[PDB]
RNA sequence: CCCCAUGAACGAGGAAUUCCCAGUAAGUGCGGGUCAUAAGCUUGCGUUGAUUAAGUCCCUGCCCUUUGUACACACCGCCCG
RNA sequence: CGCAAGACGGACCAGAGCGAAAGCAUUUGCCAAGAAUGUUUUCAUUAAUCAAGAACGAAAGUCGGAGGUUCGAAGACGAUCAGAUACCGUCGUAGUUCCGACCAUAAACGAUGCCGACUGGCGAUGCGGCGGCGUUAUUCCCAUGACCCGCCGGGCAGCUUCCGGGAAACCAAAGUCUUUGGGUUCCGGGGGGAGUAUGGUUGCAAAGCUGAAACUUAAAGGAAUUGACGGAAGGGCACCACC
RNA sequence: AGCAGAGUGGCGCAGCGGAAGCGUGCUGGGCCCAUAACCCAGAGGUCGAUGGAUCGAAACCAUCCUCUGCUACCA
């Protein structure tokens, strides 16, 4: 559009996060003022909001970015809902290096509620305690165990435990740390992260369940 | 541009560049900030400790 | 490339002789 | 131009979407969401020569204007997202990546964060140029 | 006769490999003949680092790095001068020169 | 500029310092006149050079020993370092003990005194 | 060689190109050489006396190493339909 | 921001592994196959190499269907050039992909037949087995994995030298050769003419396999050395070079 | 004859309201050891007649003639 003063016809807003975050003031957006051919809220819902982890928790690392969608608008405050987490590029790149064997697996999983998720994890072999060898490569048999046991843990903790409790385990990354010790006997391993989660399906709006998060 | 006329002075000369040695790399101190320093290309014969008259410090040198 | 071309010009020429002899009978 | 009703001790954070490589530089300042946006300036608009569109000063002169209209509105800080072309191409920044930052920061705008974003395949379709590739 | 012993960079015990494309000749060569150069740089580059770091909204922040894996071919390596001609008794090194 | 000294200067400069070490001063003019009397240098400009290098050498010879030519007093102090050093007169400190696997050799060769035992851990770099 | 008369092109020069770093360039006169008569030439000498540089391998060329070659009448080479 | 289509398996991925060769990288399961090692098990010479004959055999191409994102012979344009049917830019058909039939060729190169014996040194790496003074992981454990050290097989490779050989380059094999003989298959005879002529055979097509002579000529070719030259690389230098 | 073009200043084509316009050729110079390619330099001058505006007219615009191009008839 090319309407005269098209940033003095826009209306400022605020964007509020769930109660689980210490700092809930995400930031600000703007949409155009209401017309009868297209209203404010219809051009404001269905967005994505990339936000860092450090930005909200204010205690910890600047990676593990979360996506948040505006599902509801309430009087100049846009309330958000979980949509899936992702990871930075540089961290994901730096860990990958020569003379290691990268280990990967995924699962499709359902929550106790109607949410459906598709988690992606990663493991890397350890450059061991006092090698004089310049390799850290592992057998193929050993790897397929580690992948099997990385699925077993990540289904147990996410099939039970409702949507919010999932998030609570991933913020300190209790999930990943649990796998690191449980695989330690068959190869020591340093590093476990969940590089993506993609919320595939989700249930109905459910206003009662909605406001619990922003309580 | 719309920046006023700046003045900055040499701290050290680095070496000559260009394709006939006609340009000279030089390090210069901003003469208002003593921890700020930019590298420049300067045409004329320079010694050290003399002052220039920069029209901008947006520009910066990297090669011949 | 040179040898591969000398083998190619003589291939098409050989093919033409076949056609020309098949034409003659 | 009307900004929000407080920005006194806080900042308002936009996303800068700097584009990189050759024959072109974009700077395109947007919302946090990126759904809606503000002014968008190219190095082909500052400089017309069809060959200085990727130059340092053309990228600097661009951001030297864009950063004014930011603060005019009320956007004071910037998260940064990069983009090199990628997609089985050069996948490496142009000249005008380093350039625009140095200019826009010292114009007065705040910098909040910076990151690399590039579209990198996990192996995808064949690249233009043929088996023997470009020569001359 | 031969000016090599490997006749490539390595093809020992293997009948075929998947090829890979040059970044700036747009050429096609084997993976195990291509010049493999990995690269590390800072994003912002070190000339303007002071002018940027002061203008951060945070009081500290370590900057990302730029990770790229480049594969060059025989011709586009020599021309950009990451390699050069070497002497007859000085081609027998496998060793990278130190920084 | 230029004017790097040739070998004809450096050959005779060394010789003239070896056999007339005593006559030398460290002044230019005195070292000139000595070279004029103990030898003949057939040019005048050549003489002014050989003196100046003889001077420049004599500065360094009053420090540590030069490796191009010899003098007597350096060969004195050479001999003084090379006939006794003050560090030891004892061999080596008279009693030194060793750890096992050396003791086992000595057991089978009729020796059984002046030993210690320590059985240090496995292994190389570990 | 001298005297009087006659009074042209030419009003700062295209494509290109030469030479020069300190009593140097440029301006200016003089001696010697050839010489029966005769320097716009050449070789030396004084007098007046700047601007610009304190560098580089871009062009032209030269020295050293390494490398490639079907060249050695030596790339102004050799050789194909 | 969402959806669809087709293609494709990055970084990790290495003088690493497997396969007769051609070749072979996302997950999980199923189906059959194989090497090495271990064994105080079984059979008792059942073997080695190979005319005839047989299976597999890149890419391109041909025939019939499906599909057709991407790249792209052909073709149409835009430039560069005296010319420019080219290198470069835009568009784009066949093809590229899958299914069923054909085609049998490549620098299908380690340009190096297969099987067996003997003859230096040294450090690694992948797999199996054996031993251990050492640490660590879990139930404190044992059984075991990870790391450390050593030993025994067979495998991809490297380094080292007056083993010996070679025209040399080089090679623990290309060695054990005028002091010539372990077994066996294939193949070569100066350079052109020519993989042409011709007849046979196979193929739908394209072609594949088999393959001469007349005539012509004193050189063709290999390795290495010294020069010169290079729109090769690294240094240095000149107002007869430049700024 | 209806329509169109022209009536050289070396050639050929004839460009527009500022006295050769374009393309080409010839001749000479430059570059290069040399040739090609490439770069420069030329040449007596109402441009068929009769008129008007005009500072001026092949060229700004008319009145006439002739030659040709296309169409085509009086004869």
């Amino acid at each position: 559009k090319k309407v005269v003063d098209p940033f003095s016809k826009k209306d400022w807003y605020d964007v509020k996060a769930p109660a689980m975050f210490n700092i809930r003031n995400i930031g600000k957006t703007l949409v155009t003022r209401t017309q009868g051919t297209k209203i404010a809220s219809d051009g404001l819902k269905g967005r994505v909001f990339e936000v860092s982890l450090a930005d909200l928790q204010n205690d910890e690392v600047a990676f593990r970015k979360f996506k948040l969608i505006t599902e509801d608008v309430q009087g100049k405050n846009c309330l958000t809902n979980f949509h899936g987490m992702d990871l930075t590029r540089d961290k994901m790149c730096s860990m990958v290096k020569k003379w290691q064997t990268m280990i990967e697996a995924h699962v499709d999983v359902k929550t106790t509620d109607g949410y459906l998720l598709h988690l992606f994890c990663v493991g890397f072999t350890k450059k061991c305690n006092n090698q004089i060898r310049k390799t850290s490569y592992a057998q193929h048999q050993q790897v397929r165990q580690i992948r099997k046991k990385m699925m077993e843990i990540m289904t147990r903790e996410v099939q039970t435990n409702d949507l919010k409790e999932v998030v609570n385990k991933l913020i300190p990354d209790s999930i990943g740390k649990d796998i690191e010790k449980a695989c330690q006997s068959i190869y020591p391993l340093h590093d476990v992260f969940v590089r993506k989660v993609k919320m595939l399906k989700k249930p109905k709006f459910e206003l009662g369940k909605l406001m619990e998060l922003h309580g | 541009r719309v920046q006023p006329i700046k003045l900055a002075r040499v701290t050290k000369v680095l070496g000559r560049t260009g394709s006939q040695g006609q340009c000279t790399q030089v390090r210069v101190e901003f003469m208002d900030d003593t921890s700020r320093s930019i590298i420049r290309n300067v045409k004329g014969p320079v010694r050290e400790g003399d002052v220039l008259t920069l029209l901008e410090s947006e520009r910066e040198a990297r090669r011949l | 490339m040179r040898a591969k071309w000398r083998k190619k010009r003589m291939r098409r020429l050989k093919r033409k002789r076949r056609k020309m002899r098949q034409r003659s009978k | 131009s009307l900004g929000p009703q407080v920005a006194e001790g806080e900042n308002v954070f936009g996303v800068c979407h700097i584009f990189a490589s050759f024959n072109d530089t974009f700077v395109h300042v947007t919302d946090l969401s990126g759904k809606e946006t503000i002014c968008r300036v190219t190095g082909g608009m500052k400089v017309k020569a069809d060959r200085d569109e990727s130059s340092p000063y053309a990228a600097m002169l661009a951001a030297q204007d864009v950063a004014q209209r930011c603060k005019e509105l009320g956007i004071t800080a910037l998260h940064i997202k990069l983009r090199a072309t990628g997609g089985n191409r050069t996948k490496t920044p142009g000249p005008g990546a380093q350039s625009a930052l140095r200019a826009l920061a010292r114009s007065g705008m705040k910098i909040g964060r910076i990151e690399d974003v590039t579209p990198i395949p996990s192996d995808s379709t064949r690249r233009k140029g043929g088996r023997r590739g470009r020569r001359l | 006769t031969k000016k090599r012993r490997n006749n490539g960079r390595a093809k020992k015990g293997r009948g075929h490999v998947q090829p890979i494309r040059c970044t700036n000749c747009a050429c096609c060569v084997p993976k195990d003949k291509a010049i493999k150069k990995f690269v590390i740089r800072n994003i912002v580059e070190a000339a303007a680092v002071r002018d940027i770091s002061e203008v951060s909204v945070f009081d500290a922040y370590v900057l990302p790095k730029l990770y790229v894996k480049l594969h060059y071919c025989v011709s586009c390596a020599i021309h950009s001068k990451v390699v050069r001609n070497r002497s007859r008794e000085a081609r027998k090194d496998r060793t990278p020169p130190p920084r | 500029m230029g004017r790097v000294r040739t070998k004809t200067v450096k050959k005779a400069a060394r010789v003239i310092i070896e056999k007339y070490y005593t006559r030398l001063g460290n002044d230019f003019h005195t070292n000139k006149r000595v070279c004029e009397e103990i030898a003949i240098i057939p040019s005048k400009k050549l003489r002014n050079k050989i003196a100046g290098y003889v001077t420049h050498l004599m500065k360094r010879i009053q420090r540590g020993p030069v490796r191009g030519i010899s003098i007597k007093l350096q060969e004195e102090e050479r001999e003084r370092r090379d006939n006794y050093v003050p560090e030891v007169s004892a061999l080596d400190q008279e009693i030194i003990e060793v750890d096992p696997d050396t003791k086992e050799m000595l057991k089978l060769l009729d020796f059984g005194s002046l030993s210690n035992l320590q059985v240090t851990q496995p292994t190389v770099g570990m």
